């Protein structure tokens, strides 16, 4: 019954900014610790970033450190991923995932969004 | 004519010297009050909206357990300690365990281990109280005009919104004058002990004390990050695996359990604001500024022709739909019920005054005849339409149905049911007072007794009364047995 | 960072036969405090967003056919598919979840022979 | 759990149906009936206890009914 | 099922601890206590019935206890 | 002072003290000098006068400032009437208990 929808994927030249929005529905969004995920075509899934239930425990991966910003807005039920200094290697389809409802890990993936593709080239 | 096919219309005949007839507007019902000369009109409260309500407290129905951590001390040493015991978000239970040389401790005996765990809720359930400065009742007043599209229509009437602050009002009618309502909303359904609770786009009305009593972890209610849950041990269960070590388990989703815990609570729509249905309101109708607006008209000479076959309602009232034939005036519609060979008329016009309005639309009258063979004559001339009908029932059946309906009203509305059609008679006041006292006693005694237990206690008390030497039998048996069995039979609603 | 290795990179099995995938970690995925191995397994159907199959290793996610079963402990885990249907084609991804920089394994695939 | 303590006898009732009127009317009696069907010997025990603790006949019947209704209800 | 007719008392028990002996041990007693404390009015009628049924004190007391344990749980 | 001659608008919903006294808070929307507030609590379904003010003289000093009359209603159900008596504000309230 959970429904995750993406928005913001578009073509863009290198260096320019872009903000990705993950609208969620079917559950209380404010009591969860959302993730972001990506996969270049012909490659495996790659982790991107996590925002915890408390808004002040963000984390990012090594290859994307100091270049991306992840932020939640509880009231509007959307997940904002502000990405800067994008390069043609970073382009991929981006998946927005939910947390594990049943389990012990504070971080896991129950349900994956539909998925939006961002295209980066000159 | 809005109050025609509902099946719960209950007529209110007559009014006092000051013309303040009274009605009790039941949510599913409608009154269709009338008078000697005033325009007969039907009233029905519809929605009783409430808004700008605040969240009181939040309960949790689904939990997640993270960061299970454990420490254990040797026997004859203090209880095991974690630095995480004193965090607001941790549930942690001490317990015992056996350990000797196998666990690296020299002294044999029972040791103490503790397993703290971090608890964060996933889907809270909010309980939101409704205030009294925002409750808004909404009442439609549809007047019987015999209009073409008035029978059964649910979109005709004049809204008269009535809030507790501005209790009184005067609903101005299109052409029939003004009708004033002195309604009293504070004595109706009590909204102080009733707290709304909402989950997953479902809203219910529950008793306030019951909502506090139910065993789920609650919180402050004011929205904020990380609401520190209280009494959170109700979800987490700490199984001990036959004294060797401890495991921590979260109980699971309580949505289905609550959906059973709310068995007798009413339901309300929660799409926009709170459209609280399932209420009741009492009000008195001033009904002194109304005008018949048809008295000055004449009587139509030309004939009348019907358009639909006569069909009576569930309350034994003939409904006639007739279109006026060619003429050049609006008028009064003549009407007289006649038997086959008897000219005595006992059939009244529940419609106040049937008047043709625009000469092109059929005006549908609505009048009840006496039971038995009795035809109806409408037009004034000898070529008048003669609709013939044979009413099925009898007066005794009507009396029995009236007694059953009154019993239902007194069983549902309780104390305030004695003021339903009150003309202001002194006897009704005495009846209401004695019923109020006995009803307070009955509520105090039987509060919380279930549907089957009421029947059980009623039959037990009936038997006790029957087999009694003292002359308390004729009181106990009749009164308590009848009252309790009836309430048990019709309590659940 | 945990290096994740999947033994097969492509499996061709005829319907009605078992197909097993081995994913070997680089370090221990067992969380010492609770004694639970935190591994995960995802199936990405052709042209679809991946779903979840095996949270932890013994356990199994809801809405999942009973055929799938996780096995293994201590850096070497294994799935099993008792009967393979046409819908089991996809890209099974073993991922660790113990340490925060979650690393998937290289994508294996399963095609009908 | 919370599945007990139904919102049954509060008394703030109206014309409309409650949450589960038809479904929740006979739940308790169905539970008692199925428990008695599952465990027959307790009927023998209740008969014995009522006979040896009830002086009159109505007292016997009442206490037997109360026992047979409380045991599945008690748990 | 609904949290009625639990698994207790069926048998098939052993020394290893059962599912929820920690919490469900006193659940019914706590329910009866909270119902009695939330609806104190029924005690008067229970005493009335107990006094009008029974020619002794033993059956008076047992009928009182049986009603006070039937009504809340059978609720 | 004279008698008030315009409608009163209730500003805050009526609440009851523990002892039974209603504490009304009316605001005066009318162009008139400071004057006495007419006050009569008709009882339930009657003209009888059984409720009395606990405030001796409920006068409005200024047009802008709202006054807050305290009065105890009849012990059953009644209808407090504040205003000129034709377009007066019928503040309704219901007391629960027994004498
Ligand atoms: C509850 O249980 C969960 C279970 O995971 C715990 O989650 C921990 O979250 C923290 C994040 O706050 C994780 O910290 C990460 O540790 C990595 C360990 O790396 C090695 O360990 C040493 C010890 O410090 C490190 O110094 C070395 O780097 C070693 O390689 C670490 O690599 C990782 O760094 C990541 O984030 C930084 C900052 O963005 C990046 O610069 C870096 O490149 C990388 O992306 C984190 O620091 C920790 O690992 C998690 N636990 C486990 C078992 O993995 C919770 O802490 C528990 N408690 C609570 C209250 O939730
Ligand atoms: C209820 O009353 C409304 C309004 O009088 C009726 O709607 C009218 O229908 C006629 C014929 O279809 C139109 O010519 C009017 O323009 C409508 N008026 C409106 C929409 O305001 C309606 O038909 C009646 N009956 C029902 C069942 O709704």
């Amino acid at each position: 019954q959970v429904e995750l929808v993406e928005s913001g994927g578009d073509v863009v030249q290198p260096g320019k900014s872009l903000r990705l929005s993950c609208a969620a529905s079917g559950f209380t969004f404010t009591n969860y610790a959302m993730h972001w995920l990506r996969q270049a075509p012909g490659k495996g899934l790659e982790w991107v970033a996590v925002i915890s239930s408390d808004v002040n425990d963000k984390y990012y991966a090594d290859s994307v450190k100091g270049r991306f910003t992840i932020s939640r807005d509880n009231s509007k039920n959307t997940l904002y991923l502000q990405m800067n200094s994008l390069t043609p290697e970073d382009t991929a389809v981006y998946y927005c995932a939910r947390e594990q409802a049943v389990g012990t890990n504070p971080w896991a993936f129950d349900y994956w969004g539909q998925g939006t593709l961002v295209t980066v080239s000159s | 004519m809005r109050c025609v096919g509902v099946g719960n219309r209950d007529f209110v005949e007559g009014l006092s010297g000051a013309t303040w007839v009274d009605v009790v507007l039941e949510h599913g019902g409608c009154v269709t009050t009338m008078a000697k000369n005033k325009p007969t009109l039907d009233i029905e409260l519809q929605k009783t909206e409430a808004t700008q309500l605040a969240t009181l407290r939040k309960l949790c129905i689904e939990g997640k357990i993270t960061n299970i951590t454990t420490d254990s001390r040797c026997p004859t040493q203090g209880e095991a300690v974690l630095p995480e015991e004193q965090d607001q978000n941790y549930v942690c239970k001490h317990t015992y365990v056996d350990r000797g040389w196998g666990n690296g401790c020299g002294l044999f005996g029972k040791g103490s281990l503790v397993t703290c765990a971090k608890f964060q809720c996933l889907e809270p359930i909010e309980g939101k109280v409704v205030q009294y400065e925002n409750l808004k009742y909404t009442v439609i007043i549809t007047v019987h005009t015999g209009d073409q599209h008035q029978v059964g229509n649910e979109t005709q009437g004049v809204t008269a919104e009535i809030t507790p602050q501005a209790s009184t009002t005067e609903a101005i009618l299109p052409e029939y004058g003004t009708l004033g309502l002195e309604c009293s909303p504070r004595t109706g359904l009590d909204f102080n002990e009733m707290i709304l609770l909402t989950m997953k786009n479902k809203a219910w009305m529950v008793h306030r004390q019951w909502f506090f009593d139910l065993p789920l972890p609650w919180a402050s209610g004011a929205t904020t990050e990380t609401p520190t849950w209280n009494r959170k041990e109700l979800l987490v269960t700490f199984k001990n695996a036959h004294a060797k070590k401890q495991e921590v388990v979260v109980l699971g989703s309580q949505e289905g359990a609550m959906h059973t815990a709310l068995t007798g609570a009413t339901e309300i729509q929660n799409s926009g604001g709170t459209s609280i249905f399932a209420g009741h309101l009492k009000c008195r109708l001033k009904m002194d500024k109304l005008e018949l607006k048809g008295m000055s008209y004449a009587m139509c000479t030309n004939t009348f022709v019907l358009k639909k076959e006569v069909s009576e309602t569930q309350h034994g009232t003939i409904l006639i739909k007739v279109e006026y034939k060619g003429e050049d005036a609006p008028c009064k519609i003549p009407f007289s019920t006649e038997d086959g060979q008897g000219k005595a008329h006992n059939g009244r016009l529940i419609t106040a005054n049937p008047v043709v309005t625009k000469k092109e639309e059929p005006v549908n009258i609505e009048a009840e005849p006496p039971f038995g063979e009795s035809n109806i004559v409408i037009g004034i001339g000898d070529n008048a339409l003669k609709i013939n009908w044979y009413k099925k029932g009898s007066s005794i059946g009507k009396m029995f149905e009236a007694t059953a309906r009154g019993a239902r009203r007194m069983a549902i509305l309780g104390d305030t049911a004695w003021d339903f059609g009150s003309v202001g008679g002194v006897l009704n006041s005495l009846g209401k007072m004695v019923h109020q006292i006995f009803g307070s006693a009955y509520t105090a005694l039987f509060s919380g007794v279930s549907w089957v237990m009421k029947i059980g206690i009623g039959v037990l008390l009936t038997w006790i009364g029957l087999n009694s030497k003292n002359t308390s039998m004729s009181f106990s048996c009749i009164a308590i047995g009848i009252i309790t069995l009836y309430l048990g039979a019709v309590v659940q609603a | 960072h945990i290096v994740m290795t999947q033994s097969p990179l492509s499996l061709s099995v005829t319907p009605g036969q078992p197909a097993s995938i081995s994913c070997k970690s680089s370090q221990i995925s067992s969380w010492g405090s609770d004694g639970k191995t935190y591994l995960y397994w995802y199936l990405q159907k052709p042209g679809q967003s991946p779903q979840l199959l095996i949270y932890e290793v013994s356990s199994r996610f809801s809405g999942v056919s009973d055929r799938f079963s996780g096995s293994g402990s201590g850096t070497d885990f294994t799935l099993k598919i008792s009967r393979v249907q046409a819908e089991d084609v996809g890209l099974y991804y073993c991922m660790q979840g113990l340490h925060l920089p979650l690393t998937f394994g290289q994508g294996t695939r399963l095609e009908i022979k | 759990s919370v599945a007990l303590a139904p919102h049954v006898g509060m008394g703030l009732d109206t014309r409309t149906q409650t949450w589960m009127s038809a479904e929740g009317a006979w739940r308790q009696v169905e539970k008692v009936e199925t428990w008695a069907l599952r465990h027959p010997g307790f009927t023998i025990l209740a008969l014995f206890l009522a006979h040896y603790i009830g002086t009159s006949l109505t007292q016997k019947v009442v206490i037997f009914i109360l026992l047979m209704l409380v045991t599945p209800s008690m748990t």
